[PDB]
């Protein structure tokens, strides 16, 4: 984000010419330096479970509902863990109050 | 012991054969 | 090939492009080139999986937008 450093106003970013110069409403212009020049991309990834559930997953061995396996954390050794299914990819993640995470996450 | 070896030994090959079935590393009946 | 710059980013792309003018002489940045860029990067597993070529891609985009200029790089 650009703000104008006056008025704290959004700056329109007006592509012209062969460089790029941010210009307010008050017109204050601020110019544009390498890291400007990017005007749009869409990334194609399917994935946001690293920031989607990230709140989700760090919740979850704190959630009743949440399916358990016996299975034995490595960091704390409790023999129960739960057990977490995301996303079309159907990606299993291993998590355990302790902090584990299993590689995943 | 022997079923469940066979059975995980064929799903690994089902799986190869799945992705390989064009491509090359670097076929229906088994 | 002047110098110009680019987005720091996607910097480090001149060493790449330097060696497509060097492997592909036969066509040069046209005259008429604007001040707008498009960087787009191949899905390798899916170019293997479909057994879609490199060449196949270009020379298809080449000819549905000769109003586009479009630079390819070492793949293989
Ligand atoms: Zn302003
Ligand atoms: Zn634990």
């Amino acid at each position: 984000m650009k703000i104008c450093k006056a008025c704290s106003s959004c700056m329109v970013r007006t592509y012209v010419d062969g460089n790029i110069i941010f210009r307010c409403s008050c017109g204050e212009s601020v110019q544009g330096d390498s890291q400007n020049l990017l005007v749009s991309s869409k990334v194609y990834h399917t994935g946001e479970m690293e920031d989607k559930y990230k709140i989700f997953i760090k919740n979850a061995p704190f959630d009743p509902t949440n399916c358990q396996i016996k299975k034995d954390c490595p960091n704390c050794h409790l023999d129960y863990l739960t057990q977490i299914c995301i996303g079309s990819q159907k990606i299993i993640i291993l998590v355990c109050r302790c902090g584990y995470m299993s590689n995943r996450g | 012991k022997k079923v469940q070896t066979a059975l995980k030994a064929s799903l690994e090959f089902n799986t190869f054969y799945a992705f390989y079935e064009s491509r090359c590393p670097k076929y229906i009946i088994y | 090939t002047k110098k110009n710059v680019m987005y720091p980013d996607f910097a480090s792309d001149v060493e790449w492009m330097t060696d497509f003018l060097e492997n592909h002489p036969l066509l040069q940045p046209p005259e008429d080139i604007a001040n707008w860029c498009i960087r787009l990067e191949l899905n390798k597993t899916t170019m293997i999986l479909k057994s879609i070529s490199l060449e196949s891609i270009i020379n298809s985009l080449r000819a549905k937008h000769p109003n586009t200029y479009i630079m390819h790089s070492v793949e293989n």
